[PDB]
């Protein structure tokens, strides 16, 4: 499957900080 | 709109230091004014964080759905350069996107005709789906109206972006990963995720080629296309301002030699140039595979 706008945003992997908080 | 009053909102001018005639030509509001700058920003695809929106708009991430939302609508291409922000911030690939422009014509009757020319050769990069392709899935959407089991589009287009190229100097992106999105990654997959979070961005040759293709299909990367201001480029010959900046170039020189003689900012050439790199239209010179560095896979 292709990542979805739908998806649920877990936890991010490494921690990673994202570009949105 | 003005094109003045643009060329106000372009070069980022607040509205105190906006000239009266200007000023005059926004009804000498203040908000008319913040109105054009979300609305220039959105049609020019702008980044939130260099550019006057970001004072008027207070939510980046909802600046940038509006952004998607007005560039789907429109029909307009991906906003690559935007593709930290979309892929990594809204989970939006270039592959997503399109489905989503596919989705909109499809299930509206509309011609595939009706796609601009850049946003039309995308999609068929990217979904393998071209005009011929298009009267076909739209004749099957029709003709399954009579099955008991209607189709809509999304029963139709593809479900993983079809094989794009991919050059060796392309960069690859880390994008936003979750614990479960990993929990389906092969370990060479992981491989490559971890390497890209440790070193960081990778060019592409250095990777295993089918990680590569396969995180792209995923969605769980996205690629850059670099160019420069050195980067010199070639075209193969076979808004409008995309064709007409594409047709208008080659001259055998310098990225940056052709913004100033285009006369268009140079910042919007090198991301238009990219775009054409990156859809088959130009060809980034100089490129040069290094084959004691480039993994084997290539």
């Amino acid at each position: 499957r292709h990542v979805s706008s739908s998806d649920r945003v877990g936890k991010p992997y490494r921690g990673v900080k994202p570009v949105f908080s | 709109m003005n094109i003045d009053v643009e060329f106000h909102i372009r070069h980022n001018y607040p509205w105190n230091k906006l000239p009266a005639n200007v000023r005059q030509s926004l009804g000498n509001s203040q908000r008319e004014y913040e109105k054009q700058v979300v609305l220039y920003s959105i049609r020019n695809q702008l980044r939130y964080r260099n550019n006057l929106v970001k004072h008027v708009k207070k939510d980046e991430r909802r600046y940038y759905e509006e952004l998607l939302k007005y560039s789907r609508d429109h029909l307009m291409l991906y906003p690559y350069h935007l593709s930290d922000i979309m892929v990594k911030g809204l989970r939006i690939t270039p592959f997503s996107y399109y489905t989503g422009i596919m989705e909109d014509i499809m299930n509206s009757e509309k011609s595939y005709d009706s796609l601009p020319n850049f946003t039309a050769a995308d999609c068929l990069r990217l979904l393998g789906i071209g005009r011929n392709q298009y009267i076909d899935l739209m004749n099957q959407c029709r003709s399954s109206k009579k099955f008991f089991r209607r189709k809509t589009a999304r029963d139709l287009l593809p479900i993983k972006p079809v094989e794009i190229a991919i050059e060796a100097w392309w960069v690859v992106q880390a994008g936003y990963i979750t614990e479960d999105d990993i929990k389906i990654c092969t370990l060479p997959e992981k491989c490559a995720v971890d390497k890209i979070i440790d070193s960081g961005p990778q060019l592409s040759g250095s990777l295993d080629y089918n990680v590569v293709h396969s995180l792209y299909n995923k969605g769980f990367i996205y690629l850059d296309v670099p160019i420069s201001d050195d980067s010199c480029i070639a075209v193969p010959p076979l808004e409008t301002l995309l064709y007409k900046i594409f047709v208008s170039i080659d001259e055998h020189t310098n990225v940056a030699e052709l913004a100033n003689v285009l006369e268009i900012d140079l910042s919007l050439v090198k991301n238009a140039v990219s775009m054409y790199c990156r859809l088959g239209f130009a060809h980034k010179k100089g490129q040069v595979i290094n084959l004691d560095q480039l993994h084997s896979s290539w």
